[PDB]
């Protein structure tokens, strides 16, 4: 019965078809707080590599914690056009962070799928992700 | 392998 405290973030980027950044080049989210830890997202809308330039990628990084390292579960998914979390991923099991470090998922959607207006994933152009972070307290 | 998403989790983005 470990003890996990769950928090839910959400981000919007605007004008998601305009982006211009290319493989590798990011798009950082603001930081936000969960307890004195602080984490911020990190997209690559084109990926990091040739691999997933067809697939944007997402990640979870932790800019604070107060003592050396943090074990916490993430879970992954975006906001569809008729109101519903689509797409979840979560990490099966905890990763360890310390600050500076990201986990997430190279792969997380592939472009064309994302720009495929049938999936309703950029309504108004604009893609909404949502983190939970479960983080396993001491 | 043209999957809509791939399960891999993987760190040091930067
Ligand atoms: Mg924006
Ligand atoms: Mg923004
Ligand atoms: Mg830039
Ligand atoms: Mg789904
Ligand atoms: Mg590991």
């Amino acid at each position: 019965a470990a003890k996990v405290v769950k928090f839910s973030y959400m981000w919007t980027i605007n004008n998601f078809s305009f982006c211009r950044e290319e493989m590798g080049e990011v798009i950082k989210s603001s930081t936000f707080s969960s307890d004195k830890l602080k984490w911020c997202l990190r997209v690559n809308p084109k990926g990091l590599d040739e691999e997933s330039k067809d697939y944007l990628s997402l990640y979870l990084l932790l800019v604070s914690c107060p003592k050396s390292e943090v074990r916490a579960k993430f879970k992954f998914s975006i906001l569809n056009a008729k109101g519903e979390e689509t797409k979840a991923m979560e990490s099966q099991r905890a990763y360890r962070f310390v600050q500076g470090k990201d986990w997430g998922f190279k792969k997380f959607i592939r472009r064309d799928f994302l720009l495929d207006e049938a999936n309703g994933l950029l309504p108004d152009d604009k893609l909404t992700l949502f983190c939970e972070v479960s983080v396993v307290q001491d | 392998k043209g999957s809509v998403q791939a399960p891999e989790i993987s760190s040091n983005s930067i």
